[PDB]
This record gives structure tokens, sequence and C-alpha cells, in this order.
């Protein structure tokens, strides 16, 4: 039931010549929904939301062209801070957003900086704590955190279809003789909607390690991720051998047996 | 302070010749921002390619997502070209239909 909002940012300054270059990208769980960056009057919007008929977004789209703005002062002063060579070109990352589950009174609110991959102190307690007791919309609002639990809501009200949604993968089993005197089975699992998935090898019925390969799962570019395990098997040892794909979408594990 | 990407070229779909479908190369775990891709059909810079928005993961490392429409057949070789600071020369990697 928990879902999760999240604003990825990213600066960098160009040597000398010209302004800092930045964009802010908004995801929610495993879909983007966000976009803003250097040029470009507001942000732009995932397609698939509701849209606006005078929908209320203003407090993100100030909060964002906020950011964005202040980018150059934040740059200067980290090179400042640690006189780094104004001559190189210096990235910027910030991450904030929060996870959400209302039916547990459950807000945790997140905000990680980097400065050239390089991580920035934070002594302010990991995840702090956020609220949920809507109603008004304060003068307070330059700071996101006292909103990020109500713009996810907003997000996953104008985009159930496809933010409350759960695609298990589909599986099959690819056999690629290895003419090195072995064999390679290849267990996919496609189109599956959050990312998080896992496959396994099982031979015998035992984890099969160290001999395995993984790739990172991948997005398909359609709004669903592909990954793929393989592993290398010995002459018409095919049936012995079995794949586990374990995933949100599927009602129990799937286990699978070579192509058939 | 620096990363090389790691790369990835596939299909949308299921690869099948005459139906159309979508190439892709996926770069992340590199980190300056900083990076070209492009697409190779026989060896030539594909013209109409587009690609995700900039993005990070955990470790601070970024990626990011080029892609083209296409329509394979049994003989048009697709590739992926990679450049990066982190290289000493350009990556290329070919296109599979089975990886």
């Amino acid at each position: 039931g928990s879902h999760s909002l999240r604003y990825f940012y990213t600066a960098v300054s160009r040597p000398g010549l010209g302004e800092p270059w930045f964009i802010i990208v908004g995801y929610v769980d495993d879909m983007q929904v966000l976009r803003f960056s250097s040029k470009e009057e507001t942000p732009r919007m995932a397609p698939w939301l509701e849209q606006e008929e005078a929908d209320n977004w203003e407090q993100q789209t100030r909060i964002v062209t906020i950011q964005g703005q202040l980018s150059e002062r934040n740059l200067m002063t980290l090179v400042h801070f640690y006189n780094k060579s104004m001559d190189d070109s210096h990235t910027l990352q910030w991450l904030q957003g929060c996870d959400v589950e209302p039916d547990r009174h459950l807000c945790l609110w997140y905000n990680q900086l980097a400065y050239d991959s390089e991580d920035l102190p934070t002594l302010n307690e990991n995840p702090s704590s956020c609220t949920v007791g809507n109603s008004t919309v304060p003068h307070i609002s330059q700071d996101l955190k006292s909103h990020c639990s109500d713009l996810l809501q907003k997000y996953l009200e104008k985009g159930k279809e496809r933010l409350l949604r759960s695609d298990p993968p589909k599986a099959h089993v690819t056999r690629h003789p290895r003419p090195e005197g072995d064999v390679t089975l290849r267990c996919w699992a496609l189109g599956f909607y959050p990312a998080d998935i896992t496959l396994t090898w099982q031979l015998n019925g035992e984890e099969l390690t160290q001999d395995m390969e993984l790739v990172e799962t991948r997005p398909a570019g359609d709004g669903t991720f592909q990954k793929w395990a393989a592993v290398v098997v010995p002459l018409g040892k095919e049936q012995s051998y079995t794949c586990h794909v374990y995933h949100e979408g599927l009602p129990e594990p799937l286990i699978l047996r070579w192509g058939g | 302070i620096q990363r090389t990407p790691k790369i990835q070229v596939y299909s949308r779909h299921p690869a099948e010749n005459g139906k159309s479908n979508f190439l892709n190369c996926y770069v992340s775990g590199f980190h300056p921002s900083d990076i070209e891709v492009d697409l190779l059909k026989n060896g030539e810079r594909i013209e109409k390619v587009e690609h995700s928005d900039l993005s990070f993961s955990k470790d601070w490392s970024f990626y990011l997502l080029y892609y083209t429409e296409f329509t394979p057949t049994e003989k048009d070789e697709y590739a992926c070209r990679v450049n990066h600071v982190t290289l000493s020369q350009p990556k290329i990697v070919k296109w599979d239909r089975d990886m």
C-alpha cells in the first residue's frame, strides 16, 4: 500500500562560459511524472495524467522553478566552500521526496545531497518525518517537505490507471548451444511493472550462484521493464535445471521448466 | 570521481522481422553526466533518435535510455555507440536478437 514520490535534481556548472545547466525529474514509484530543466517556462508533466482543467500544480511549479533558479548560487558556494578549480565542471545532485502509506499515518521524508559524486553530510536524521494532516495549503509553501505527502496523493489520484498498476512478468527460457562444450539457459522476464523483481536458477532444488549471469533490469521504454538470468549446463541436462521468478504482480512465484 | 558507463542494446518487444518495434540503447552507472550516444544501422548514425530525461541511481551515478522506432530484417545489423570521458576510445556494442 506504500507509495513514494521522488525528485531527482542535477546541476552542472559550465567552465566559465555561461550559466549552469540543470534538470529536475520527478518520479512516483517507477513511473516518471514530471520534468523541469534549464529553459522551460513551466514543468512538463506526464501526458497520461488527467491534465489541467484548472489543476492546482502551483505549489509544485513554484517549488521546482525556485530550486532550479537557485542552482547557480548553490553551485558557487560549494565551489567556494571547497575551493575547487573553477576551471573544472562540477555537478550537484540532490534527492528529495517521501514514502507514504496513509493507513499507518506513515510519512517518511528524504533529503540527500552530493557534490561531484561525494555525499554531503546530513546529521539531520536520514529519513525524517513528514505529515498527513491535509485540508489547507498554507502560506509556508517554500518548503517541499510540508507538501510531499499531498503532492503524492494528487499524482495517485490523477494516474490511478498507470500508477496503481501491477503487470506481472511474462517468462520463457531460451536454449543456446555453446559450441564450447556446454549449453546456456536464459530465463526471461518481460513487461513486468514495478522494476523490483528477482530471478534465480535452481539445480536439483538449490539456488545457483557464482556460475550465473545477471543484467541490471532495464526499461523497455514502453513503461515496463525487462530482465533475464542465465546459466551454463551440460548437454541434455536441460530439464534438470529450473528457473524461478518472484514478483509483485505474480499470484504465486512463477517456476519455469525448459521451454516446455 | 568518475565512472565508466554500462551499456545494453535490445529491442522493446521480441525481435520479429517486418514487424514494427523499438531499438533501445541503455546507459547507466556512469558519472559525469556528459555522454554521447548514437544508434547505428549498418554503421550509420541513425536520424531520429530520442532519449529519456537524465536521472541518477542510489550511488549517484546517472542513466539514460536512447531509443528509436524501427523495423528489423534478417539482414540489417544494428549497434550502439557510446562516448564518455572515461573512455580511451568510443565503445560500440552490437545488437543481438538473443541477448
